[PDB]
């Protein structure tokens, strides 16, 4: 199950 | 540090006219939002902007469009305003933690500008009986006959705005409760010591800022144009 | 034995493309099991291993929606990075990510992983504690401060210790026999002539899986060896060779030991003249 | 930033037997950025029916691909792979030597 | 949408306030956020949490072990804390929030020395009901020409004093301060000056 990145971008 | 700007606080538009609401955020956050809030309801998202030219419809997009050409600004456009678009509009931004909300713009879209009236303001001096019974003195300010509900009442003591010892009604009263187009009334109290009131050099002013018709709005009615203006009333201390 | 799961994600921008190409590849025990590519006519996660084909449509739909969110995340991040490095127009740029979990033989979580690279170099990584970050340079320090303030590590730790581990367990159940399947190296020694009184001996290891292998030349069971890096055969198996420069007539005094998972014991090889 | 030139290996799937159907492989790895051009050549000419694996990368962030084609080797036919990448001034040609 | 809160909560200043929130269908990566919105100003972040109880300057957030409910705890509530409190789920990978109705929290002051009285203010070239305890409720007029506001609390921090008041006014002939608040249950000891 793929990770969705925490909404804060780089 | 984190501040979302929205001006004006209030706006009157005729139905069918274009409306442009502007929002600023100097933090250069990627994410910006437009919400509207109707009385007693939670905010409803109109549009979100993930970045420059990357806008997505929210829950209620109908009748609106947006523009995000720069990260620091986000525009909400009503191409042809409907009276049901009367609401308080809040812009917000985020960098990925919480959302930061602007102070809001109250927009009133009217069928015509005929019922627009500025307030009349009067100050009521303290009761001599209150002074002797309590050693305190309450002044009452009344702002009456205004429409729409676009007012900011403030008290000024010796040329300085005060907040302590003040209470302004959180909601205005309808001067004709059985009418949908009723003009409004608002009251506020300022309470000081009897000693402070008894000094004739002390000056008390109740100021009501009314947000009305634009300087560019047309007005042909047989009465003064109800423009954005300050209406005040004052009282001076009395040794008697 | 031990197990692992990883997702390897890449986004590539270029002047000729209006939106970056995004690729996400999932691995279980270092074998590709799922893939998403934005370049496909109908972008979606697809199974890359037959044992994954039994996952119902809700699974594929849920993963595909997540990939759409990742594409946006990478697109925005690429634009921020162009700013952080004050890069000039007309270039192609790459943002990569690796994430996943390592499980021990006793099924305990050994380590969670989360790493990012920009232009093929380390950018930022989540430390082994799953609480703090390592920033590779000055631009990554801007990111670190952002992620510390917004509490980003907590989101990544929760996925790595929770959902990552749970789903790896589920895949291991489905891909049971297939994932434990190893292929032993079929090995042989070739003879190659040289100048002076010398000859090259080449020990070939073929048809093995997984790629991990050791080839060791010894002189009486105890010069620097020459070799090729392990390479794919094209059928799911791997190949490798190791060579030694030996004097003429002394070929039998040299042995090649092959060490691999699939073997019951290490192989001992020698040049056998026909 | 600092780019990485491709490591190239050209070899057969199964050990080469003159007259036996096999697969010619060109394994390109350790390169960055991901854009790469790979051709398999027969007597200096580009083989038309060449397939390739989907793009992947290793733990060191570098990319890798396998290019392949069905082929029958002979003593006279020459095989090579030609690779071009941004890290190279000119395309690099590597000849297929069945002994490695 | 996924969160359920009571529409309103009553409290007295200095008390501990517990604001409940039900979110049975919460997903593993959804954060629990609390925002508050004072009268008509913009909402403002209060606190948030994922699994662990959170303490900050503003409030304490208690999240149940199963994560299916939470509580926002406001220790020693001040008048300033009166607002609508919104409990909202925020998915860790996205930027959206679905606001609900939230809980309207009222904070009534502790009236130290009540001195209920009805005064007539000096004419402009109004009746004031003041200093009653927060137990007193003021009703609207049973006359369309008489205007009566709801009670309002003012705070004189210069001397640590608070007072409740309501204003009545009319231009109508039969309006007097002695009858102004007749539709209200007013204290027995209410002072009416002669
Ligand atoms: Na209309």
């Amino acid at each position: 199950s793929s990770l969705c990145n925490f909404r804060a971008y780089v | 540090d984190m501040k979302v700007t929205q001006m004006p606080r209030y706006l009157i538009k005729r139905m069918g006219e274009n409306v442009l609401l502007e929002c600023g955020q100097d933090m250069s956050h990627e994410t910006m939002y437009w919400y509207r809030q109707d009385p007693g309801l939670g905010l409803q998202l109109i549009y979100i902007s993930y970045d420059v030219d990357s806008n997505s419809e929210g829950d209620i997009p109908k009748g609106y469009r947006v523009s995000r050409k720069k990260r620091e600004h986000f525009s909400l456009i009503l191409d042809s305003a409907k009276t049901n678009q009367t609401s308080v509009y809040f812009c917000a931004s985020s960098f990925g933690r919480e959302q930061y909300f602007g102070p809001g713009t109250r927009l009133t879209v009217l069928e015509d500008l005929k019922n627009v009236f500025p307030p009349e303001v009067a100050v009521f001096e303290p009761s001599e009986a209150e002074i002797s019974h309590t050693q305190k003195a309450t002044l009452v300010c009344l702002a009456t006959g205004f429409y729409p509900d676009h007012v900011e009442l403030s008290w000024w003591v010796n040329g300085k705005e005060v907040h302590s010892g003040v209470c302004t009604d959180p909601q205005p009263l309808k001067e004709q409760p059985a009418l949908n187009d009723s003009r409004y009334a608002l009251s506020s109290r300022l309470r000081v010591s009897a000693t402070f009131w008894q000094n004739p050099r002390n000056h008390f002013r109740c100021q009501v800022q009314f947000y009305g018709l634009s300087e560019n709005d047309e007005w042909t009615q047989d009465r003064a144009k109800p423009v954005t203006q300050i209406v005040s009333a004052e009282a001076w201390g009395r040794a008697d | 034995g031990p197990h692992s799961m990883r997702y390897f994600e890449t986004a590539v921008s270029r002047p000729g493309l209006e939106e970056p190409r995004y690729i996400s590849v999932g691995y279980v025990d270092n074998k590709e099991f799922v893939r998403f590519d934005s370049d496909a006519e109908n972008p979606r996660y697809e199974p890359r291993a037959p044992w994954m084909e039994q996952e119902g449509p809700e699974y594929w739909e849920r993963e595909t929606q997540k990939a759409k969110g990742q594409e946006q995340w990478f697109r925005v991040s690429l634009r921020n990075l162009l700013g952080y490095y004050n890069q000039s127009a007309g270039g192609s740029h790459t943002l990569q990510q690796m994430s996943g979990c390592d499980l021990g033989s006793d099924w305990r979580l050994l380590r969670g992983y989360l790493q990012f690279a920009y232009e093929g170099r380390d950018y930022i990584a989540l430390n082994e504690d799953l609480k703090t970050w390592t920033a590779a340079d000055m631009a990554a320090q801007i990111t670190r401060r952002k992620w510390e303030q917004s509490g980003a590590a907590e989101h990544y730790k929760a996925y790595l210790e929770g959902e990552c581990v749970e789903w790896l367990h589920r895949y291991l159940k489905n891909g049971n026999a297939t994932l434990l399947r190893t292929d032993s190296p079929k090995a042989h020694v070739t003879h190659h002539p040289r100048s002076k009184g010398e000859v090259t001996l080449r020990c070939w290891a073929l048809g093995f899986y997984p790629a991990d292998i050791t080839l060791t030349w010894q002189l009486n069971g105890e010069q620097d060896m020459e070799l090729v890096e392990t390479r794919p055969a094209g059928d799911g198996t791997f190949q490798k060779w190791a060579s030694v420069v030996v004097p003429l007539g002394k070929e039998q005094n040299y042995t090649c030991r092959v060490y691999h998972e699939g073997l019951p014991e290490p192989l001992t090889l020698r040049w056998e003249p026909s | 930033m600092i780019q990485r030139t491709p490591k190239i290996q050209v070899y057969s799937r199964h050990p080469a037997e003159n007259g036996k159907s096999n697969f010619l492989n060109c394994y390109v790895s350790g390169f960055h950025p991901s854009d790469i051009e790979v051709d398999l050549l027969k007597n200096g000419e580009r083989i038309e029916k060449v397939e390739h694996s989907d793009l992947s990368f290793s733990k060191d962030w570098s990319f890798y691909l396998l290019y392949y084609t069905e082929f029958t080797p002979t003593e006279k036919d020459e095989y090579a792979c030609r690779v071009n990448h941004v890290t190279l001034s000119q395309p690099k040609i590597v000849k297929w030597d069945r002994d490695m | 949408a996924k969160t359920t809160q009571p529409d309103s909560m009553e409290s007295t200043e200095g008390e501990t306030v517990h604001l409940p929130c039900s979110h049975a269908t919460i997903s593993g990566n959804e954060y629990i956020y609390w925002y508050r919105q004072v009268p008509l100003q913009g909402p403002e972040y209060v606190t948030h949490g994922l699994q662990q109880n959170t303490t900050n300057s503003m409030a304490f957030l208690a999240i149940a072990s199963d994560r299916k409910s939470s509580t926002l705890i406001l220790p020693h509530v001040s008048l300033r804390d009166a607002a609508v409190y919104h409990c909202i789920l925020s998915g860790g990978c996205n930027y959206k929030l679905t606001f609900g109705k939230g809980t309207l929290l009222t904070v009534t002051p502790n009236i130290q020395n009540p001195d209920p009285a009805v005064y007539q203010l000096r004419d402009s070239k109004v009746c004031l009901f003041t200093d009653f305890d927060s137990q007193t409720n003021v009703s609207q007029s049973k006359d369309s020409d008489v205007y009566i506001t709801d009670k309002c609390v003012l705070d004189m921090r210069s001397m640590d004093f608070k007072s409740n008041s309501a204003v009545a006014w009319s231009n109508k002939s039969d309006f007097a301060c002695a009858n102004a608040f007749n539709n209200s249950i007013i204290p027995e000891d209410t002072f009416f000056p002669s």
